[PDB]
């Protein structure tokens, strides 16, 4: 799954494992 | 919180905003020097801020206090985010009031079906973004082991708990991370993750804090 943590996102590096960086910029699941 | 409702202002007293310059997590008041939130919040530097509504406008009874210590607990894991439990010391302790006080730690585990209140400042949709300025509340209760392990299978250890609706609709989500999950005035959970948001039969994970009172008292009464 993803952590619920908020993380402003450029690409997926940028967030936890199991999250992507979303397409408003934020790290979320897939 | 994606699904429930705006909070009353300071309706939830022990509910925190964590702040590395915006707020990214929640977190719990449970004496007026330590806050209690999960692990994989951890930040070297936070500011916690206490008797929150909007965390977009200062009302001018807030408390801003910087964490002085952060104490990520010692078997956390970042993989399976088992112990998913950490303690923030504040640099000066709270003053605490009717909009800034402390919830209990569990006396005991949480039963099935045990209603409970859910809040933060994350995210509103499960798909897309919208992030309240205000508090959000949602009621919901917790599940039973097996339909928690039957969710994730092969994901949930002993250390966690789903909370929330086999049918999707209403749960916590990014930006509620750290926050409380209160049931009968006991501190059960602290939101961890899922998948997604609010999906069907992919309930919230929540630390199950009741497996970490003997961590948390005896951590306070060492730093
Ligand atoms: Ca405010």
């Amino acid at each position: 799954g993803c952590p619920r943590i908020l993380i402003r996102c450029k690409q997926d590096s940028d967030c936890l494992a199991g999250c992507v960086c979303g397409p408003n910029g934020f790290c979320g699941s897939p | 919180i994606v699904g429930g409702y705006t909070c009353a202002a300071n309706s939830i007293p022990y509910q925190v905003s964590l702040n590395s310059g915006s707020h990214f997590c929640g977190g719990s008041l449970i004496n007026s020097q330590w806050v209690v939130s999960a692990a994989h919040c951890y930040k070297s530097r936070i500011q916690v801020r206490l008797g929150e509504h909007n965390i977009d406008v200062l009302e001018g009874n807030e408390q801003f206090i910087n964490a002085a210590k952060i104490i990520t607990h010692p078997n956390f894991n970042g993989n399976t985010l088992d112990n998913d439990i950490m303690l923030i010391k504040l640099s000066s302790p709270a003053t605490l009031n009717s909009r800034v006080a402390t919830v209990s730690l569990p006396r005991s585990c949480a039963a099935a079906g045990t209603e409970c209140l859910i809040s933060g400042w994350g995210n509103t949709k499960s798909s897309g973004s919208s992030y309240p300025s205000l508090l959000q509340c949602l009621k919901a209760p917790v599940l039973s082991d097996s339909s928690c392990k039957s969710s994730y299978p092969g994901q949930i250890t002993g250390n966690m708990i789903c909370v929330g609706f086999l049918e999707g609709g209403k749960d916590s989500c990014q930006g509620d991370s750290g926050g409380p999950v209160v049931c009968n005035g006991q501190l059960q959970g602290i939101v961890s993750w899922g998948y997604g948001c609010a999906q069907k039969n992919k309930p919230g994970v929540y630390t199950k804090v009741c497996n970490y009172v003997n961590w948390i008292q005896q951590t306070i009464a060492a730093n």
